[PDB]
């Protein structure tokens, strides 16, 4: 109930757009007979809308005066109510998954730098080296930060081209 | 021969032209309103 | 007319000059290069600013510098 | 060179029907600019201000507006058949003013014999700011 | 210097030689009052046509020619504007600053007596 | 060539082209680069620039109070200021048809008016104005003081009374006097006009120049003031069931705290605003007397520089040098005024929509609509212009060897980092809010809404229930009678803030939702890519790697040529032509959100913005489609309404717009080509080439040509919004 | 104090046709005046 947001499973906006929703699909689907592919997917369509309603219910969401469901942002208000999940989870694993992206790619930089031409490498790359890195960066996040700590991680500044002030 | 030379005599030059044009404009300018206008029932002072 | 300045960093490889659509630029002799060659400017009113010395100029940075400012008839490049 | 060509304006044109990006009204006002050159045989050329033109076997003579056409065209004949033209610039009085082979020799070479000016003796870069400079009248890198 | 049979057709170079702008000699007062007459005698027929007064019998033709009238003495106002700009410094006496202001003075001359003369032509 | 027009400069003198007229008057007023001039003629010539801009707006306002007292209905608005429009000034075109007059006739005038949008009739009702008359004797008054302000620029220019060089330099006796007399008592002498004039004409008590001395604004007379006993002065406050042109319902208080907005005309209070204008005057000349004049007390304001370094290389040589940066750069001081000007510029359209100070403005939506998007483009385009001229002191005026090892050095030093993470931060928000905005829309295209992403505004949601919005719930301070703020002050201003913040009907903390904080962050991302390509401008004006020697090429120059890849659009001046398109899409953003919001709320659909804002269809079908249709209904063939006007100018502007477009495309050469042949057209032509020019037409230059494609694009940015604005909030409202 | 009926049918003629004309032949002037 934070927010002036009603749950969905209490909401009342919520049931009519479920019962819009579900009326429109209805009236496509008399259109076609029984035995027909069309009514089939038409079928499915309802059932995955009646899921999806069903789903995004019992789950904790809170809609406000729309029946659109909205999000819980703050974490901690998040946390003690139940919508950790919303927000506060997806940018944990999208950090994962971005900072997994980024160790890769800094891990294929320098180790193709190393050899003659680095950009023929950086054009043509080397499949085995690339899915051996792809591999290899579970653990991301501790290699990064023992980077971090041994200094390997950071350039010193008279070592990068600065421009003229 | 004689017409069209004595004509421009007193307008030939640049200062009587530039006068006698200003004030030729200036009066058909202030004759267009209060008397230029509300005779051709122009529709700006009628309401 | 434009400004066109020369600085040492030149070494009077002559590109420069060989870029000028309307020679203004010229060779000296010189000492401060292995070439024995600088890049004067003694037409300058004659420059239209085209910068296509500066782009000849295989130095790092600039040897050549065109700076424009006061366009006249030659350097605005009119035919009339 | 070692002694200056003069300008002869009864030379014989190049073989040429008529012209649209040729002389406007700056010439008779202003300055215009003459190429001469000595074509060895006779032969086909494309002109900078139009189309194509045919230069007689001799000297040969052209007028343009510009300096700009007169080079192009003079680095086009050295380019296609090495000729060594040369171009003069005449003004409304008739003064006749030496442009192109100041020395005689091109400004590729050297000729020991030129002044090096405009040139500053520090590198760039080393050039005061614009607020030393200030409500003087001189830039940074006129000095 | 591209000549062509337009250009020096000599029917085109006659019809161009007897016009008030290119005769050999007439003082430039008369040149500008055969300027004036001709273009205000055609300038006051599109201002009598189709004017803001058009469909009203009588007004439209007083209308557009008090309108043409006024375009004419604009039109002088801009010709002395251009002999004051072009000719203020220093063999053809119209292109002088006296030739050129005599010009205009004929020209606003010939422009009123063009409309007038439009006026009691579209009278009759 | 050496024409008379550039007379401030000898170069463009001997400039035989068109440019000269161009280059002519975009350098009118840079007197740096004058030919042979120096810092003290410069600073005189500044000093009767100002002296001119003020008379100039001094005419400006006099002009306004004629043009409303004369051909307006000043006294039919003050009789009835709900139902009557009110009147900017008559129209006299004779290019009028009769239908055109007959529908121009509004708000029982003679003939054609024009509907004001200003706010001056809700202004000068409110200061006390009541008759045609005090406004012809302000608008006399004023014409006046603009001619005394032409006489101090003649005569402050005039020789034997030109200041030094060093008296603008003064700083700490100019910050002490604009503090103390420009704001200090400038402050006092109004809060005193307040309470003798306009609290009284709140209160249907007239009083003029007639009948002054001789009314006592308040009955115990100015002993409370001697003896302390200020609280006698917050007594008798106006009830709420108080009329402003009458008496009825009035008190007898001068000064008070009474929160919140009269509800006869949901306006800030008379005395609210006296006591706030007092406060201000009082704090304002304390304040005045902190820096070291000729007296032997106060404060030097290099030393104050010099002390504020901080310990441990924080910050390296802290502040020191920077009071002879910002006393000798012009342009520093100038970016400063322009920064903070257009900071208080937004923070004026911030807070008079919601707290709205003038009486029966807050029903005249049209009039607050104009207010705000006018205040809020003026402060984007001088906040851009602070950004520029940052740029122009770090170009023209910025010595190293002075300000070495200072913050200035250091925020040039690590300059890189601070434009990689604006860049970083931009794209983050641009590319996300594009991404759920897409989603949203993708979502509602599909036929079940419930799939979009909605984040609640949590955080603004509970920074208004901690201001008193109890609709979010929370248990926050102002909400709760535990809090200590809400016990403190209970009896002083909560009573009336409360009350006008729990409202939904004002426009005093509406209530947010997910459109609310998409739009919000987007104007984030409007915000930081400008502030993005400002600094990158500003911070790279004077030197950069594709550039090193960008000072010697001044600040406005076109490019370096096609050599090292390309270099066009490599100035400062380029930075900010491009962050001027950035902060009109930012404005727009702001315009549009505030116009829909409040067209939402005063049609009283405020659930069709909080269910339509979400996705950008909504935004192009329920706001710039469905609110467009009597605006372009102004004039037809089956006939016109009063909004033809506005219909024209929004064609008008959407074809500036354009021409902004033919201006930006194309660059130099297909014109410089095209004039070419144009210039042999008219050369070999019979009976035209008798008539020559004496400037050879050019084509115009990089520079000008950024500069005509922008101020086209402004103009029509500008005048299609204020055209749709005006056309929407009035064919529906009055 | 009050400006007659006819103010409106007379100062925009003025500053519409014959100042904008006065001040663009000054400026005309200005430009092309040499020394
Ligand atoms: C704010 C400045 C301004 C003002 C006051 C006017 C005023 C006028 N214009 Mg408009 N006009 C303007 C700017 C302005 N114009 C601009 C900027 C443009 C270009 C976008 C135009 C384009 C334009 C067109 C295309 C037309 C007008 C016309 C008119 C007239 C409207 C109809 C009418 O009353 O007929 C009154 C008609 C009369 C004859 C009454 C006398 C007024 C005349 C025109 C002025 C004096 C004439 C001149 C000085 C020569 C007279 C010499 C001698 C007889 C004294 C009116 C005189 C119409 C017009 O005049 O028809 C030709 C017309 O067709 N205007
Ligand atoms: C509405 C049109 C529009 C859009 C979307 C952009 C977008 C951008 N501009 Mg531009 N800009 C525009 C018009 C526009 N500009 C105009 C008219 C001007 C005036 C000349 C400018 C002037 C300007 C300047 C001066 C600067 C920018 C910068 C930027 C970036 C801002 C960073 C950001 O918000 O995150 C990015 C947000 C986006 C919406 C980018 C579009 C990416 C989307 C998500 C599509 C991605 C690909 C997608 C997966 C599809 C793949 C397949 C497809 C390629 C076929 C971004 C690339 C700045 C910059 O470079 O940033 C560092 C910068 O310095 N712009
Ligand atoms: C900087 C951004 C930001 C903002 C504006 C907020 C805003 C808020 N947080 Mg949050 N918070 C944040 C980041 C932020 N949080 C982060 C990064 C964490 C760590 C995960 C938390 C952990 C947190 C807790 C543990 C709590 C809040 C609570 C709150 C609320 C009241 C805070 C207060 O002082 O009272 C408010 C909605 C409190 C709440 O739920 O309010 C009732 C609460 O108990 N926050
Ligand atoms: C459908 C889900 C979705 C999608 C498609 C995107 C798409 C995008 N995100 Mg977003 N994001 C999402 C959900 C999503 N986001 C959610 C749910 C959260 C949590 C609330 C975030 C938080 C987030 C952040 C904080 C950032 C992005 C960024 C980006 C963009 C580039 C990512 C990149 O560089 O490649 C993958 C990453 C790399 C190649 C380099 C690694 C860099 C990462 C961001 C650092 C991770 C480790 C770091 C130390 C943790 C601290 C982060 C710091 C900001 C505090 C891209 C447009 C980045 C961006 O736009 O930058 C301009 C960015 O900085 N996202
Ligand atoms: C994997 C390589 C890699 C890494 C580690 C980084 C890291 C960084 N970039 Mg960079 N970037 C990259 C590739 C990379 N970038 C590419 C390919 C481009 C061209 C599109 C850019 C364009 C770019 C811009 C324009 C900006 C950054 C910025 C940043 C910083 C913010 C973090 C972030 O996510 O930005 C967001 C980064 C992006 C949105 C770029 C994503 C591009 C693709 C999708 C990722 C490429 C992954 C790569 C193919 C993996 C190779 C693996 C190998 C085995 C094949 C950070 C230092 C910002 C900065 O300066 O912050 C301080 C900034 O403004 N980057
Ligand atoms: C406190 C206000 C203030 C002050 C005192 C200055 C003073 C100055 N600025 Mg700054 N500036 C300001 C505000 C200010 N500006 C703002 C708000 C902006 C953002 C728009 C700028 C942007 C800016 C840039 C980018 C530059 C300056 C420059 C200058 C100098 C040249 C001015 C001059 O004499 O030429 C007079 C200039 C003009 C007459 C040009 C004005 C043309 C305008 C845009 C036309 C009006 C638009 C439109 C067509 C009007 C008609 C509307 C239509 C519907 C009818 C001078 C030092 C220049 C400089 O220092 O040179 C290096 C420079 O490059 N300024
Ligand atoms: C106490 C004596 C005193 C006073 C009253 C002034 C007054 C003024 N001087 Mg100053 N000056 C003084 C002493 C004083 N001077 C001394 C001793 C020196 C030498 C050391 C100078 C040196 C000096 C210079 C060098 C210049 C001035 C200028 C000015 C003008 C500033 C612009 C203006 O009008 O403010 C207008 C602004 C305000 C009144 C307030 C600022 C606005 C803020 C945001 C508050 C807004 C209030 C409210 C919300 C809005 C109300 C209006 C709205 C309802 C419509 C002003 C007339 C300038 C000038 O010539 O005129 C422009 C100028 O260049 N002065
Ligand atoms: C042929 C097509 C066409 C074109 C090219 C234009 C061109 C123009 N119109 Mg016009 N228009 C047209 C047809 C057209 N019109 C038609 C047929 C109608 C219906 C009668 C309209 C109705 C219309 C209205 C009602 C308005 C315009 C405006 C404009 C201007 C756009 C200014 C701009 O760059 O905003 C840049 C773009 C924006 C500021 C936002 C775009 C609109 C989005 C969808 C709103 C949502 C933004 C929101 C903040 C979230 C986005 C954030 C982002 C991060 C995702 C320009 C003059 C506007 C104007 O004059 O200036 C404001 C205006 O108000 N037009
Ligand atoms: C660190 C993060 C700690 C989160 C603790 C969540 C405890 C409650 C819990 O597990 O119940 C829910 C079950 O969700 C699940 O499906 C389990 C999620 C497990 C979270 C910890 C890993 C999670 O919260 P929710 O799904 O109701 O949250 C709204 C969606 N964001
Ligand atoms: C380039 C450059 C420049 C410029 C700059 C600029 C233009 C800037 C701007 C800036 C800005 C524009 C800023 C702003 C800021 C702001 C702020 C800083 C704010 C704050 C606030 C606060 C702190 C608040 C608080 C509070 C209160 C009081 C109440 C409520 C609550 C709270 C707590 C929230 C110059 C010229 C210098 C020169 C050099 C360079
Ligand atoms: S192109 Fe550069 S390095 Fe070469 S001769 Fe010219 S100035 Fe010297
Ligand atoms: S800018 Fe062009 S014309 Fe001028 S010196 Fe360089 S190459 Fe020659």
């Amino acid at each position: 109930d934070v927010a002036g947001l009603t749950p969905c499973s209490e909401s009342k906006a919520y049931n009519k757009l479920e019962r819009k929703e579900l009326k429109t699909l209805e009236k496509r689907l008399k259109k076609y007979e029984p035995g027909s592919a069309p009514y089939l997917a038409l079928q499915a369509t309802k059932e995955r809308t009646q899921n999806r309603f069903k789903n995004y219910a019992k789950a904790g969401l809170l809609c406000g005066n729309d029946g659109l469901p909205h999000l819980i942002s703050d974490p901690g208000l998040a946390l003690r109510f139940n919508h950790a999940g919303e927000v506060f989870i997806p940018t944990f694993g999208f950090l994962y998954v971005a900072g997994y992206i980024g160790h890769v790619g800094r891990q294929y930089i320098i180790k193709s730098k190393e050899d003659a031409k680095p950009t023929d490498k950086e054009i043509i790359l080397d499949v085995p080296l690339a899915l051996q890195l792809a591999f290899q960066g579970w653990a991301w996040p501790l290699a990064a930060i023992q980077e971090l700590r041994n200094g390997s991680l950071l350039e010193k500044d008279e070592n990068i081209t600065v421009s003229p002030r | 021969e004689e017409f069209f030379q004595r004509a421009t005599d007193a307008v030939s030059r640049r200062e009587s032209l530039n006068g006698f044009v200003a004030l030729s404009g200036i009066a058909a300018i202030a004759l267009f309103g209060l008397k230029g206008a509300s005779t051709l029932e122009l529709p700006i002072t009628k309401g | 007319a434009h400004v066109v300045k020369i600085y040492d960093t030149c070494i009077g490889c002559t590109q420069c000059v060989r870029a000028c659509p309307l020679d203004v630029l010229e060779m000296v002799p010189w000492d401060g290069c292995k070439a024995a060659q600088m890049a004067s400017s003694p037409r300058t009113e004659d420059c239209v600013g085209c910068k296509r010395c500066e782009t000849a100029c295989p130095t790092d940075f600039l040897s050549v510098r065109v700076y424009l400012g006061n366009e006249s008839t030659r350097s605005l490049g009119l035919a009339y | 060179p070692w002694k200056q060509p003069e300008l002869d304006p009864d030379t014989p044109s190049p073989i040429f029907g008529g012209s649209t990006g040729g002389l406007l009204r700056k010439a008779q006002v202003e300055e215009f600019y003459v190429t001469t050159w000595e074509s060895p045989k006779e032969q086909i050329f494309e002109m900078p201000t139009g189309g194509a033109a045919i230069m007689r076997k001799g000297p040969n003579l052209l007028k343009f507006a510009r300096k700009e056409q007169c080079l192009a065209l003079t680095t086009q004949l050295r380019t296609k058949f090495k000729m060594t033209p040369c171009f003069y610039r005449v003004y409304a009085d008739g003064k006749v003013e030496y442009l192109h082979p100041k020395d005689g020799v091109y400004p590729e070479k050297v000729n020991a014999g030129r002044v090096g000016v405009n040139q500053n003796m520090r590198s760039i870069g080393e050039n005061v700011d614009p607020i030393k400079v200030k409500f003087t009248g001189s830039q940074p890198f006129t000095i | 210097m591209l000549e062509t049979p337009v250009t020096s057709a000599p029917i085109v170079a006659n019809y161009l030689s007897n016009l008030p702008a290119y005769r050999t000699g007439v003082a430039p007062n008369l040149r500008g009052v055969e300027i004036g007459l001709a273009h205000g005698f055609l300038l006051a027929g599109p201002f009598i046509k189709l004017g803001p007064l058009r469909n009203v019998p009588g007004a439209a033709e007083v209308v557009g020619c008090m309108s043409a009238a006024g375009l004419v003495l604009i039109l002088a106002l801009c010709l002395s504007l251009y002999g004051n700009a072009a000719f203020q410094s220093t063999s053809d006496p119209l292109m002088s600053s006296e030739g050129w202001a005599k010009f205009a003075g004929g020209f606003t001359v010939g422009g009123l007596s063009g409309v007038a003369w439009a006026y009691v032509l579209t009278q009759v | 060539a050496t024409k008379l027009f550039p007379k401030f400069s000898q170069g463009l003198a001997q400039d035989p082209s068109t440019r000269r007229i161009w280059y002519g008057l975009a350098t009118a007023h840079d007197f740096e680069s004058h030919d042979g001039m120096t810092e003290e003629n410069l600073y005189q010539k500044i000093f009767a620039s100002h002296f001119g801009q003020l008379a100039i707006i001094f005419l400006w306002t006099s002009g306004n109070l004629f043009h409303v007292a004369w051909q307006g209905n000043f006294e039919q608005w003050v009789t009835d200021p709900i139902h009557v429009r009110p009147i900017a000034h008559a129209i006299w075109d004779p290019h009028f048809g009769q239908p055109a007059v007959e529908a121009f006739t509004r708000g029982g005038a003679s003939g054609p008016v024009n509907i004001a949008t200003s706010g001056v009739y809700q202004w000068w009702y409110t200061i006390g104005l009541r008759s045609n008359q005090e406004l012809y004797v302000s608008s006399v008054f004023l014409a006046l003081v603009s001619a005394v302000f032409l006489f101090a620029g003649w005569l402050h220019l005039q020789p034997n009374f030109q200041p030094s060089l060093s008296w603008f330099k003064d700083a700490e006796s100019r910050l002490n006097h604009h503090l103390s007399g420009l704001f200090g008592v400038s402050s006092l002498a109004w809060t005193g006009h307040l309470v003798h004039v306009a609290i009284p004409e709140s209160r249907g008590q007239h009083v003029g120049w007639d009948n002054f001395l001789s009314v006592l604004p308040h009955p115990q007379g100015l002993t409370p003031f001697w003896s302390g006993n200020w609280a006698a002065y917050a007594q008798n406050p106006d009830t709420a069931s108080h009329a402003f042109g009458t008496a009825d319902g009035s008190g007898t208080a001068i000064l008070t705290f009474l929160g919140g907005f009269h509800p006869q005309t949901q306006s800030l209070w008379l005395s609210d605003m006296a006591h706030h204008h007092l406060a201000i005057a009082v704090l304002f000349i304390v304040a005045g007397h902190m820096y070291r004049t000729n007296f032997g007390i106060g404060h030097r304001l290099e030393a104050i520089l010099e002390a504020h370094t901080p310990p441990a290389g924080g910050l390296g040589a802290g502040h020191k040098g920077l009071f002879h940066t910002v006393n000798n750069s012009l342009h520093f001081q100038l970016g400063l005024a322009l920064a903070s000007v257009g900071t208080i510029t937004s923070l004026v359209a911030q807070h008079m929509y919601s707290l709205p100070p003038y009486a029966y403005l807050a029903v005249d939506f049209t009039t607050q609509a104009s207010l705000y998007t006018h205040h809020q483009y003026i402060a984007g385009f001088i906040m851009c212009g602070a950004f520029a001229h940052g740029a122009i002191f770090f170009i023209r005026d910025y010595d190293p060897e002075q300000n070495k090892g200072n913050v200035l050095a250091r925020v040039l030093d690590h300059k890189e980092a601070i434009i990689s993470h604006l860049s970083w931060v931009s794209l983050f928000l641009g590319f996300h809010t594009l991404g759920l905005y897409v989603h949203n829309d993708v979502v509602q295209a599909f036929g079940t809404p419930e799939k979009q992403i909605l984040i609640e505004p949590v955080f603004a949601q509970w920074i208004q229930a901690a201001q008193g919005k109890s609709l979010y719930g929370f248990d926050l301070l102002l909400a709760s009678s535990s809090s200590s703020a809400y016990s403190a002050g209970q009896s002083l201003w909560l009573p009336g803030w409360l009350e006008a913040i729990n409202n939904n009907q004002n426009s005093l903390f509406l209530t947010i939702g997910p459109g609310d904080f998409l739009v919000h962050h987007a104007i984030a991302l409007g915000l930081h890519t400008t502030t993005l390509i400002l600094v990158k401008g500003a911070l790279d004006a004077r030197g950069s790697k594709l550039m090193p020697d960008k000072k010697d090429f001044g600040y406005s120059f076109p490019c370096d040529g096609p050599g090292r890849g390309g270099t066009c659009d490599i100035s400062a001046y380029d930075a900010f032509y491009l962050a001027v398109f950035w902060m009109l899409n930012t404005i727009g953003w702001v315009t549009f959100y505030w116009h829909w919001k409040h067209l939402t709320l005063w049609q009283g659909n405020v659930s069709q913005f909080d269910e339509s804002s979400t996705y950008l269809m909504g935004w192009l079908r329920d706001y710039l489609w469905l609110n467009s249709s009597q605006l372009i209904n102004g004039y037809n063939p089956f006939g016109m309404n009063s909004l033809s006007v506005w219909a024209w100018t929004f064609l008008f502007g959407h074809l500036v717009y354009a021409t902004g477009f033919m201006f930006l495309i194309s660059w130099r050469g297909y014109w410089q080509e095209l004039i070419e042949t144009l210039v042999w057209a008219h050369e070999k032509t019979p009976l035209a080439n008798l008539v020559y020019w004496k400037d050879k037409p050019v084509a115009l230059s990089i520079v000008q040509a950024r500069l005509v494609g922008l101020a086209h694009f402004s103009v029509g940015y500008i005048f299609t919004y204020a055209a749709f604005l005006i056309a929407s909030t009035s064919g529906r409202f009055g | 104090f009050v400006p007659p009926a006819w103010a409106p049918s007379l100062f925009v003629p003025l500053t519409g046709l014959v100042l904008p004309a006065i001040g663009m032949a000054w400026a005309f002037t200005y430009i092309q005046k040499e020394k």
